[PDB]
């Protein structure tokens, strides 16, 4: 949640852990330029993804904490993010002389309560829009991360030496296949 | 020893209330400390692939333990801010987490002066009363989810401490008893 | 921010573990004095975190877990009763906070 | 993007200082690789 | 820094008085809370300047003792 | 754009209700000053966002162009 869950702290901490893993990796390989390491490819991909997720979290918190006194809730935006996308993703004056302050004050209290109700309802609407955007980003980002991780690791998982020591030579160069004259 | 201390810290987040606004700080910082200690371990432990060291098994167990703690804490925190405006309490959640378990624990299930201004004041007082009645109902509905989150926190505190002890023993006890039985 | 401060101190202590890890001799007849002291400081920070969690748990314990005139008077009584309930709730929260 | 974060979220200092902390980690990464002479400053250190 | 005097009516009157008294007590508490807040604000405003001055002065005291010597030798 | 366009028994009841009205008016005025300060905070935040973008882009571009346009010489002995 956007009120008790510190999203950006978690995301930037994932970025920090990724940086520590880059620190670990950097000492163990030569700094050549023939290719990027497979673990280096995954770490770069993950850091870019975490950066994008931090940007998304900043935008979602901007959406969540909007208020009537700062922003205007547009009807097309509200209808898109609250109806469409939630479905897609899923005498008698002496008495009056003394009662007039009371009646005026009471009407003031009622008006104040009504204004506060409208304010809080608009806050709730912005919170719902933020939650909808968050669920959309969940359904978008996570499959991309899974697909990218699987693609990166299936290169190395299926990386094997060739069955013959020399491409173009069918000889296995083994003891059992020794070549008599 | 530092791995043991981090494993002990892993289960502490389940006693920390969600209203403190510090659950994720605690869990993520335990993970960060473990990640930094990975530098110590890669410096101190041989880099051989012939077998997984027993101490390496303990490391991987502690790492998975912290990550599971973080996932489960996210679940608890998501449960704790479920509201009637967004979610409807399932009957099975009410059957399990309110009555089946907490009954074991010790808490709470939890003349004619008609005038345009005077009539407005009357209707406004009635409206205010109805408004705070509805607010009380929504507050109770939120407190139900809060109680559910609290019960899960208790159960999983117990589970995490138990698994910390059991996983400390399961990695080490075999060789230690072999050594003592010499 | 009790838990933030304590756990970040622990993170700094882990960085210090890495710093001394490259300088202590690697024999096993005795534990070095610096290693004993760093382990003690770690355990002290762990206990501080434990006590912070316990104190926050105690302090944040909410008490819930330890003609038309005749209509107007009913509405006003309901309003006053709700406010009295809120005041009692606040008093209980304050009591737990002082504990 | 810290300036797009609302003040009411209470997460500006965390993001900014943890970015600084990550930068310090990358300084630690670079410390093992850079030349140690003092006749000039590498452009990568200038960027850092 | 003319009256009904039914228990419901009297209870409503006492309730309105109770709302007023509770809000009075809340304001009175908030006043002293704001006093403590103002004191903390004043110490913050003083110590920001003190700490910036110390940040400048300690750096200069650490380094100038050798930098001015290096300036004099040449 | 800022949205905002800019008998003894009853006597106690009347005075109490007047007090609540006065308290809520004071709360409204305090709220108005609070949104004024918060709006200036937002405006300063947007200004700082724009100048931070400008400084970032300019410095990064200058450093990257200095790095990019450093080529080896075509002649071994100038
Ligand atoms: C591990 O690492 C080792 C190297 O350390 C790899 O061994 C190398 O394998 C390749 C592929 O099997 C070898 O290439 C072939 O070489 C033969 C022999 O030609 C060589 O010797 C001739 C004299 O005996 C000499 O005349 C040749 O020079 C001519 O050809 C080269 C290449 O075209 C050209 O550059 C020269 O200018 C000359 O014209 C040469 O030195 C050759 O017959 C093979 O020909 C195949 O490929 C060509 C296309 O390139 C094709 O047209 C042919 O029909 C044929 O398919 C091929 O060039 C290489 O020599 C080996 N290196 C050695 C022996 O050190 C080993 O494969 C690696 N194992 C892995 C990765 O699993
Ligand atoms: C996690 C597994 C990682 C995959 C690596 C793996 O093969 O397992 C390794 C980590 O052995 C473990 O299973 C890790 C130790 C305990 C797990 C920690 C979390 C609980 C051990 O390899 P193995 O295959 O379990 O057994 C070795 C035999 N073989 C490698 C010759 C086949
Ligand atoms: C769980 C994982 C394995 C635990 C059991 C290992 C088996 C074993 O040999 O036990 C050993 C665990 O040695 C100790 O005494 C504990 C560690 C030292 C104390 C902590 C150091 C800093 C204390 C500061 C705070 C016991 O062997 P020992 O040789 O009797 O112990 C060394 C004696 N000494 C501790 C006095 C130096
Ligand atoms: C990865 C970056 C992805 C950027 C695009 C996606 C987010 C866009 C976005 O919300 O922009 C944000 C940050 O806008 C910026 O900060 C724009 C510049 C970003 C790159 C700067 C490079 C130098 C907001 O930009 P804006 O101009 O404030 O947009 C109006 C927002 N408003 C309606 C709340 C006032
Ligand atoms: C890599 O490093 C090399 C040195 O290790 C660099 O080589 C130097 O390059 C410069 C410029 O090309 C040369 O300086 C020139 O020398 C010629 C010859 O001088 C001689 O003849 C004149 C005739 O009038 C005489 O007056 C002199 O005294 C000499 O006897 C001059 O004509 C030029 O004006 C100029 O001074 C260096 O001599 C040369 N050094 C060596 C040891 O070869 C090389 O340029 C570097 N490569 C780069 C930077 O890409």
């Amino acid at each position: 949640p956007a009120d008790c869950g510190e999203k950006t702290s978690m995301a930037i901490s994932v970025l920090l852990a990724q940086s520590v893993f880059l620190l670990l990796i950097s000492k163990r390989l030569p700094a050549t330029s023939m290719a990027i390491p497979l673990i280096g490819k995954f770490l770069l991909f993950g850091m870019v993804l975490v950066t994008m997720v931090v940007v998304i979290c900043v935008i979602v918190l901007n959406i969540h904490f909007r208020t009537p006194s700062t922003h205007v809730l547009s009807e097309p935006v509200k209808k898109l993010f609250l109806e469409t996308l939630p479905e897609i993703l899923h005498a008698q004056q002496e008495l009056f002389s003394e009662l007039k302050p009371a009646v005026d004050g009471a009407n003031f209290i009622v008006n104040h309560m009504k204004d506060q109700n409208n304010y809080n309802e608009e806050k709730d609407c912005w919170n719902r829009v933020a939650r909808t955007v968050d669920r959309l980003c969940l359904f978008v980002v996570t499959p991309i991360m899974v697909v990218g991780t699987a693609w990166i690791f299936l290169q190395g998982a299926y990386n094997q030496p060739p069955p013959q020591p020399f491409p173009g030579d069918p000889f296995s160069y083994l003891e059992k296949d020794k070549r008599f004259i | 020893i530092p791995c043991l201390l981090f494993s002990f810290l892993t289960g502490l987040v389940f006693y920390l209330p969600t209203d403190s606004g510090e659950k994720m700080t605690l869990s993520i910082s335990v993970l960060l400390s473990l990640t930094v200690f990975l530098l110590v371990i890669v410096e101190l432990i041989p880099s051989t692939s012939s077998a997984v060291p027993l101490i390496g098994k303990y490391m991987l167990f502690t790492m998975v333990f912290v990550i599971a703690s973080i996932i489960i804490t996210v679940i608890v925190i998501n449960t704790h801010h479920r509201s009637p405006s967004t979610h409807v309490m399932p009957e099975w959640v009410r059957k399990v987490f309110i009555d089946t378990i907490p009954n074991i624990m010790f808490f709470s299930t939890m003349p004619l002066i008609k005038h345009p201004e005077v009539k407005s004041a009357i209707e406004g007082i009635k409206y205010i009363a109805e408004t705070m009645k509805s607010d009380q109902e929504s507050n109770n509905a939120a407190e139900e989810w809060k109680y559910v989150a609290m019960v899960m926190d208790h159960i999983l505190l117990a589970v995490f401490m138990l698994v910390c002890i059991i996983g400390t023993l399961a990695v080490f006890a075999g060789r230690l008893i072999e050594l003592n039985q010499q | 921010q009790k838990c933030t401060v304590a756990i970040n101190v622990l993170l700094a202590q882990t960085v210090f573990l890495f710093l001394v890890a490259k300088k202590v001799p690697e024999t096993s007849q005795a534990v070095p004095l610096i290693s004993k002291y760093l382990t003690f400081l770690l355990v002290v920070t762990i206990l501080i975190v434990v006590n912070a969690v316990v104190v926050l748990n105690v302090s944040l314990r909410s008490p819930h877990t330890h003609p038309a005139i005749q209509a107007c008077v009913e509405a006003c009584n309901l309003i006053a009763r709700a406010r009295h309930q809120q005041t009692h709730f606040d008093s209980g929260n304050k009591e737990w906070f002082l504990v | 993007f810290v300036f797009y974060l609302p003040p009411d979220a209470g997460e500006k200092m965390g993001l900014s200082i943890f970015a600084l902390l990550t930068l310090t980690v990358f300084l630690l990464l670079l410390a093992d690789k850079v030349p140690e002479t003092s006749l000039s400053v590498p452009i990568i250190i200038k960027y850092l | 820094m003319p009256l009904i005097k039914h228990p419901e009516v009297k209870s409503a009157i006492e309730g309105i008085k109770y709302i007023a008294e509770t809000m009075k007590s809340d304001q009175e508490s908030n006043n002293a809370a704001e006093e403590w807040k103002y004191v903390a604000m004043v110490m913050d405003h003083i110590l920001l300047a003190v700490f910036m001055l110390v940040c400048i002065i300690g750096t200069l005291a650490v380094f100038a003792g050798r930098l001015i010597e290096l300036n004099q030798q040449g | 754009k800022r949205p905002k366009p800019e008998p003894p028994e009853l006597r106690e009841v009347v005075s109490s209700i007047s007090y609540i009205a006065r308290q809520l008016q004071e709360q409204e005025d305090h709220d108005v000053l609070k949104e004024d300060w918060q709006f200036v905070a937002m405006v300063v935040d947007r200004l700082f966002l724009w100048t931070f973008i400008i400084f970032t882009s300019v410095g990064t571009l200058v450093i990257f162009l200095d790095a990019t346009y450093h080529l080896p010489p075509a002649d071994p002995f100038p």
